[PDB]
């Protein structure tokens, strides 16, 4: 199947309480394998997944450098950008960048990204041909000005195109007991009672990997979308993810009602019934 | 400045078994900023030994965590999470239900 | 592993 390795940080200004605050995390797939806090003691890049670990003192001193490289990066921008917005000086701002690469099936590029968020709203991203900028705002296009004029897009891509999927496919080889791994859903069904003319049956898929799952609910194979409660997949903790969905029902028409939960980790889709 | 609220779930890593030792989650998401405070609460009492993962989001840049402590749940326990953030006038409660 | 940044916005 596809894969993708993703880079995730934020920065969060605190004046008067010291330098901004900086957290990097990265990922491969649902899995986190390092990370990098501005007020954690160890002052470097930090292990996450035990595949990891086994790559060199080289990686951990480089990667440390380069991610101490990202947070002054932000600190810089943090003050570039209320200078650009004509804020103050005395209120917390937040800049959040996400960048990294897919591989299709056959383990070639498929997609690179690179976006940049302040305050939670778009700012400047690179776009689909990883060529061109999408500035939202006059500010963004400032920005878009200069790193077109520093060839910023060409860098980027080579690396989106090139280390990042080389690397990618190392952590893949390298963690290949963890990351090549589907864990099919465990799956349940309960039954309560609302009122006392009709019921609520719940759909429950639990340590599944990866995350990506499908959850419906049909009467008589027609599927329910606006009648269907849905929560967010969400983490186990252990690596493994959860998800349920809900459908309230009349007394005495459950049997009318299919749960239907497609998975990577299932040769066929389950159809659960009460 | 955009301010998008916390949802909250709150459960079980496996499924509950008292006497049998287990972790009780709290994710929270879809927020904006990340200035959030998170407690797991036993009994209406704050639990000291609350570990929460490394600040992560999602491509619409909402923030989600992970807060996770060790414990063994019983029939008599109660368990909820406590949530404060900017976008809530009161600190949001929320107990955590075995039957589901 | 990580990019090479270069360049403030």
């Amino acid at each position: 199947g596809s894969h993708s390795m993703r880079y995730f940080f934020t920065s969060v200004s605190r004046p008067g309480r010291g330098e901004p605050r900086f957290i990097a995390v990265g990922y491969v797939d649902d899995t986190q394998f390092v990370r990098f806090d501005s007020d954690a003691a160890s002052q470097r890049m930090e292990p996450r997944a035990p595949w990891i670990e086994q790559e060199g003192p080289e990686y951990w001193d480089g990667e440390t450098r380069k991610v101490k490289a990202h947070s002054q990066t932000h600190r810089v921008d943090l003050g570039t950008l209320r200078g650009y917005y004509n804020q103050s000086e005395a209120g917390s701002h937040t800049v959040q960048r996400m960048y990294g690469c897919d591989v299709g099936s056959d383990w070639r590029f498929l997609r690179g990204y690179h976006q940049y968020a302040y305050d939670g709203k778009d700012y400047i991203a690179l776009k689909e041909d990883l060529r061109s900028w999408t500035a939202a705002d006059m500010a963004a296009q400032t920005t878009k000005h200069k790193w077109e004029a520093a060839h910023v897009a060409e860098q980027l891509r080579a690396y989106l195109e090139g280390t990042c999927v080389e690397w990618l496919r190392r952590y893949l080889e390298n963690g290949k007991e963890t990351l090549q791994r589907t864990d099919a859903p465990k799956t349940h069904m309960t039954h309560h009672a609302v009122s006392d003319h009709e019921a609520t049956l719940r759909c429950w898929a639990l340590s599944f990997y990866p995350a990506e799952i499908t959850l419906t609910w049909q009467r008589d194979g027609e599927d329910q979308t606006q009648d269907t409660e849905l929560v967010e997949t969400r983490p186990a903790g252990d690596g493994t993810f959860q998800k349920w969905a809900a459908v309230v029902v009349p007394s005495g028409q459950e049997q009318r009602y299919t749960c239907h939960v497609q998975h990577e980790g299932l040769p066929k889709p389950l159809t659960l019934r009460w | 400045m955009i301010q998008r609220t916390p949802k909250i779930q709150v459960y079980s890593r496996h499924p509950a078994e008292n006497g049998k030792s287990n972790f009780l989650n709290c994710y929270v998401s879809g927020f904006h900023p990340s200035d959030i405070e998170v407690d797991l609460l036993k009994n209406g009492e704050r639990i000291e030994k609350v570990e929460h993962s490394d600040l992560s989001f999602s491509k619409d840049w909402s923030f989600y965590l992970l807060y996770y402590t060790e414990f063994t749940p019983t029939e008599k326990d109660e368990y909820a999470c406590r949530v404060n953030h900017v976008t809530l006038s009161q600190p949001k409660i929320v107990k955590w239900d075995r039957d589901m | 592993a990580l990019w090479e940044i270069q360049q403030v916005v």
